[PDB]
């Protein structure tokens, strides 16, 4: 028996969703698929009035009478991420405009009235669409003021009519587009009409710062302005010359990690391992927190996503490089705080409201833990004031154990990489991705990209979890581990970027240079739409070096234009590396 | 926090170190002394005076 | 003997830099090959180019 | 080639039916639709004000040098709030086998 | 949930504490449950530890 | 330089690079060949279940 | 501070009886008055042979011996050769294993560096002198072999 007046409840995320999941497993668990969409349409309503979307007059005779055989079906497992849950609904209402505008505008060519025909279409033939998510709802309304707002093209597939198609095919689009678009002008110069699918959105944003310081240082020896004496040889004879390159150029920028949902192995019943192993740690009679499904979810669904908790590790390991070389200064930002809670019996269950939970005193030394804790603190502002510094928003990790805790900051050389491996050794190997994608020459490439624009880059999610006492350990080991990058030879990364600077310069000759109309006159380029495959500019980038896992795109169109202003003057970089395009001499003829 | 060319010990070897002035003393024996016989064995056996 | 870089290094890359020292004997006072303690990568001062 | 597109129709003549294959997850495909395209979109749209860069093209007619084949259009969209009014009516019921 | 290696450790530790060493007279201090599937066994389950 | 070049001129084929001063790691630099192949052998060292 | 046997006594089943008893093989271990101690006295003595193998081998570094030795949390060391070794552990933080001498009870393969140096290499005269304390007699002997 519960209490009406005296009692008072406090609840954050994890109690509200848990009460629904435990309630969902009783009856109508398959409705969770359809459920996640309708609430998205509800919170943000656009061009919607007196909606009659989802019909379910709550006739609930079965919950009175339990002992009903539970239906085993597929699970949705829809995780409403803080920012993404709104965005899903913001896309639905925006898709709803594309469906609504198709039927409302087509019959509006009558000069006198537009009620009798539009009021007649009560049938849902309109509701049937093409591409993105559309669930079994409805939208029978009586307002009819859909002429004011403009069409927002998110769906680039067939099945349109009259007004929506008129943008694409017929020349009358110049007249249509002028009506379609309000608050924006620019329509005089254009001849003919075609609508494309470019979705880069400018903010946004950023910033930061711081410081630091401490110291330390370192050584070595010195680094931080080395001079390279390149030698070119094409016949028996040879020419040789010296040049210099500096890491420290431009400041700030960095990346805002994108938000994404989490999902699981699809079946109703609970796993035996996760339940039996949850019992091994605690000794509670009934479940503290008062949640059964959410205790099993966070463990089973997300196997691993080690990308933003990781990337700072090889970043500090390649940040350590130019600092170990000569470590005169060192600075450590004020939050050196670790979210390390001491002596808590059964909070670990309720504490899963936070992103992750890692156990101490189990393949976790006093040296291994601080790496997991340095990351929680903001990146950069360590060892070297300038150079390889930038900013990243990071997750919220929390170490936990009844007894153990140790702190540390200073690392040793030839042991930082080994001690950075160890937290990967147990858990699973997803850190190689950021060691390759984010670790290699995308840092100094983005550093050189800072010249034109700044502060818009993102790929590869945020947080990860796996532990609550002990690991299963029925997989990968790596007893012997050493690669060239860990050694004091980071120029394999920096001189890789100098090569890419030529490839960004290699798009210019085919583009324009004086004989073609000068910058800010032609603008007849065809690159940069936050798309990689059929765009051309990033295809040359994706031809060999650093393909397939970055944002970049949006900053390239400006880089090609600004590079022409430098190239016409006496300014350029360096020569020759694994290139082969015509209209400009990569090799020779 | 140690230079130059630091390693963890006998286990976990990486790329080859260079040489600079010490940080701490290095005393203990290396087990290539069994291979050091190869020196003695090859030259005391094959020899003019013998 | 002669060699090129970055191949599953066990015992043949020290044959490069040891020879690089001997090949560029004209600007180096030190000569060594037989007596080699495994911690052996002495500088190719003006020899690498 | 992106400017080369597929055509369509709807109202006057009766359009044929289209049933899509069974998709297990709605969000996974919603993320995969924008992840494979590599646009950092929808994360932006969480803000109240979001701009939308689009660009037009001239096609079919072998173009001259006007200094403009493509155009540029930036659409600003701010969110508005009017009252919601939900209604309940009778629909299809579940099995509930005893 | 069933594993009790350390439970028997304390028993076999106390075994040799009074096996080779002579008899030890001691007291019994406990709380007590009554039955298998009755109210006491249902009421017992409550409270952690 | 085209005069010394004679019949073949202005035909670069491959560019080798080297360090001016000497220190730490020798750095005879033409490993760039295995840079486009970003992780040829280093990704998988000795991993086996 | 041994962390040998892990079993956080989670005993939900003894509350609920009428549970089908598992028919298996019996130990039947009779702790004889004197022998029960001796079995443990052999285990700790065998434990030294396992512990000395890993701790002394990495101790050839003249400056430090913490970072590598603290890293071996994995139980690859626990796997041994001949006499009784059960599913326990021994993750400790003391590291003062240089004082006592090695007690050879296991005469089978799978040793390394310092423990083997008694058997094969002549450096054993130098090793044995370090290995053995409180006892002398090392001047007369030439070469080295442990029986």
């Amino acid at each position: 028996r519960q209490i009406q007046p005296g009692s008072a409840v406090t609840l954050n995320p994890g109690l509200v969703y848990s009460s629904i999941l435990t309630y969902a497993m009783d009856t109508s668990c398959t409705d969770l698929l359809q459920e996640a969409q309708i609430i998205a349409c509800s919170l943000q309503e656009n061009r919607y009035f007196s909606r009659i979307g989802l019909p379910t007059v709550v006739s609930l005779y079965d919950l009175m009478v339990p002992a009903f055989i539970a239906q085993n079906s597929a699970l949705e497992g829809a995780r409403l991420s803080g920012d993404l849950s709104k965005a899903v609904g913001r896309v639905h209402q925006m898709l709803g405009m594309v469906a609504a505008k198709d039927i409302i505008s087509a019959t509006h060519m009558q000069s006198r009235t537009g009620f009798d025909p539009s009021h007649g279409i009560r049938q849902y033939l309109n509701s049937n669409s093409r591409l993105v998510t559309q669930m079994a709802s409805k939208l029978t309304g009586i307002g009819l003021f859909d002429a004011t707002p403009q069409m927002r093209i998110f769906s680039e597939m067939d099945t349109a009519d009259y007004a929506d198609m008129l943008h694409l095919t017929i020349f009358e689009g110049l007249w249509l587009v002028q009506d379609a678009s309000v608050c924006t002008d620019n329509g005089p110069i254009s001849f003919l009409v075609n609508g494309e699918k470019l979705l880069s959105a400018d903010r946004a944003g950023y910033d930061v710062l711081v410081e630091e310081l401490t110291l330390a240082n370192i050584r070595i020896e010195h680094h931080k302005m080395p001079t390279g004496a390149f030698t070119t040889r094409w016949v028996a004879a040879k020419r040789d010359s010296a040049l210099r390159l500096t890491p420290r150029s431009r400041t700030a920028h960095r990346v805002d990690m994108v938000r994404e949902c989490d999902f699981n192995p699809t079946m109703n019943l609970k796993a035996a391992g996760p339940k039996a192993r949850l019992r091994g740690s605690g000794v509670k009679s009934r479940r503290r927190v008062s949640e059964v499904p959410l205790a099993h979810v966070f463990r089973s669904p997300p196997r691993r996503e080690s990308t933003t908790t990781t990337d700072d590790s090889p970043r500090w390991l390649t940040r350590e490089g130019p600092q170990l070389t000569r470590r005169v200064p060192i600075i450590d930002e004020p939050p050196a705080y670790e979210s390390g809670r001491s002596s808590s019996p059964v909070t670990s269950s309720i504490s899963e409201g936070t992103s992750q939970h890692e156990e101490e005193m189990g393949l976790f030394d006093a040296e291994e833990l601080p790496m997991q804790q340095t990351v929680i603190a903001t990146e950069a502002r360590r060892r070297l004031g300038r150079g390889t510094l930038e900013r990243i928003q990071e997750a919220a990790l929390e170490g936990q154990v009844a007894q153990g805790e140790v702190t540390a900051e200073k690392n040793r050389r030839i042991e930082a990489m080994l001690s950075a491996r160890d937290p990967q050794f147990t858990g699973r190997e997803q850190i190689t991705k950021m060691l390759s994608d984010g670790g290699l020459g995308v840092r100094e490439r983005e550093e050189w990209l800072e010249l034109v624009d700044k502060t818009v880059g993102v790929k590869g999610l945020k947080e990860v979890r796996s532990i609550d006492g002990i690991r299963r350990h029925l997989e990968e080991y790596g007893e012997r581990e050493g690669f060239a990058v860990v050694r004091t030879l980071l120029s394999g990364n920096s001189k890789h970027v100098r090569r890419i600077n030529q490839l960004i310069r290699e798009s210019n000759p085919s583009a324009f240079e004086t004989e073609a109309s000068r910058m800010r006159r032609l603008r007849a380029d065809w690159d940069g739409d936050a798309g990689s495959a059929p765009v051309n500019a990033l295809h040359f980038v994706g031809n060999s070096p650093g393909w397939k896992r970055w944002l970049e795109n949006n900053n390239i169109p400006s880089d090609i234009q600004v590079a022409g202003k430098k190239r016409m003057c006496s300014y350029l970089a360096e020569v020759l590396s694994h290139g082969n395009l015509k209209l400009s001499d990569a090799t020779k003829l | 926090m140690a230079a130059p060319v630091l390693y963890g010990g006998a286990g976990g070897t990486a790329t080859g170190p260079g040489d600079m002035r010490r940080s701490l003393m290095h005393e203990k024996k290396q087990v290539f002394a069994e291979l050091r016989r190869e020196a003695q064995a090859l030259r005391v056996a094959k020899e003019a005076r013998g | 003997g002669r060699l090129v870089e970055g191949t599953s290094l066990d015992l043949f890359p020290p044959q490069l830099s040891s020879e690089e020292f001997s090949t560029c004997s004209e600007a180096t006072l030190a000569w060594r090959n037989a007596p080699s303690s495994l911690g052996v990568r002495p500088f190719a001062q003006e020899d690498s180019r | 080639k992106m400017s080369v597109w597929d055509p369509s129709t709807r109202e006057g003549a009766r359009g044929y039916r289209e049933k899509v294959v069974r998709f297990g997850r709605q969000i996974a495909s919603l993320l995969q639709y924008f992840e494979n395209m590599h646009s950092p979109a929808l994360d932006i749209i969480a803000c109240d004000k979001f701009l939308l860069k689009y660009q037009i093209y001239g096609d079919i007619d072998r173009d001259p040098a006007f200094g403009e084949n493509t155009m540029t259009a930036e659409v600003p969209v701010v969110w508005d709030k009017c009252e919601v009014e939900v209604k309940l009516y009778a629909g299809p019921l579940q099995k509930l086998m005893s | 949930g069933q594993s009790k290696l350390t439970r028997l450790v304390k028993g076999f530790l106390i075994l040799l504490e009074m096996a080779e060493r002579k008899e030890v007279d001691f007291h019994v201090g406990n709380h007590i449950h009554v039955t298998y599937a009755i109210a006491p066994v249902c009421d017992s389950y409550d409270l952690p530890g | 330089w085209l005069v010394m070049a004679a019949t073949c001129g202005g035909g670069s084929f491959g560019i080798g690079k080297l360090k001016s001063l000497c220190k730490e790691f020798s750095v005879p630099k033409e490993l760039r060949d295995a840079l486009r192949v970003k992780y040829g052998l280093f990704g998988g060292k000795d991993s086996l279940e």
